[PDB]
């Protein structure tokens, strides 16, 4: 016969299935923003 | 016209870039030499910064299980790196001839490419953030599925012990997400739908209370009806979480 999961087992599986690096990306995008804006500023003046 | 940037974080990063490029275009068309400085070092600084964005982007995507993120990210890497070569070439051109026409087209096209590419990279990470929220949402949807099998008060204790935390986590993710969006109509939709879900929580438990004690018909229909109404609201949330003007 099938060994069907208990309530507690069935719940824990669902929770497991569902439920700093972002700060680093934003930082690198701003540095990219800054460098490009400085480039355009030097070219335009401003 | 270029649409409003999706979130405030994205907006704060890219809006000054978009604004300065349109200014460059206007200057390029309406403007009129030896006043042009050497752009070799400035372009080199962009190239360096872009390179760092690509590396960090790879290290970040390296440590995820999101296979979609792994797939959609590399095209953005290519966009910004290609755009850099147009800037390098432009600086070299202007160094030889300050009046170089193709050099100016490269400067504009390369700057636009940096913006578009950085935009793609940010939207791709943003979509991965949304997918995490949706998983939490879908988990609760499936958690509501099992409300039908709770027949004892002890089982109701067990059921409530986990549903509460999950509800709280979801509510927190949606709250943090909504106040980041630049579209008011979407914020109010998310807030309202989440509020409806939260107030239907004690209703569900109370119905399961009287159903459990009764078993050991009216409470049967009331429970299922609550689950239905709660589920519909969460799916609506899922729909609004994915709404964007960038595609």
């Amino acid at each position: 016969g099938i060994q069907r999961p208990s309530l507690e087992e069935r719940l824990e599986s669902i929770i497991s299935g569902a439920a700093d690096r972002r700060e680093r990306i934003v930082a690198e995008c701003n540095a990219v923003r800054q460098a490009l804006q400085d480039l355009l500023s030097e070219y335009m003046g401003n | 016209q270029m649409p409003v940037f999706h979130t405030r974080t994205i907006e704060s990063i890219l809006e000054p870039v978009a604004q300065q490029i349109s200014h460059l275009v206007i200057m390029h068309e309406e403007g009129e030499g030896k006043a042009i400085p050497d752009l070799t070092a400035p372009v080199s600084a962009v190239q360096a910064a872009v390179s760092n964005l690509v590396r960090v982007g790879k290290e970040t995507v390296q440590t995820t299980e999101d296979q979609i993120l792994k797939r959609d990210m590399p095209p953005a890497f290519i966009k910004v790196e290609n755009a850099c070569t147009k800037l390098v070439r432009a600086a070299q051109m202007l160094q030889a001839d300050p009046y170089s026409v193709p050099a100016r087209d490269y400067l504009i096209d390369g700057s636009r490419g940096i913006l578009s590419g950085t935009s793609d990279l940010l939207l791709t990470f943003d979509e991965a953030e949304v997918r995490k929220i949706i998983r939490v949402c879908k988990g609760i949807l499936e958690y509501l599925t099992v409300a039908e099998v709770v027949e004892t008060m002890e089982d109701l204790v067990t059921y409530t012990k986990n549903l509460g935390p999950g509800m709280t986590k979801m509510a927190k993710m949606i709250d943090e997400r909504q106040q980041e969006l630049t579209h008011q109509e979407h914020r109010v939709m998310l807030v309202n739908s989440m509020n409806t879900v939260k107030e239907l929580l004690p209703v569900l438990i109370s119905a399961m209370k009287i159903f459990v004690t009764t078993k050991n018909e009216e409470a049967l229909k009331n429970r299922n009806f609550t689950v239905e109404k709660m589920s519909a609201e969460i799916n609506e949330i899922i729909r609004v979480l994915q709404l964007t003007s960038w595609d």
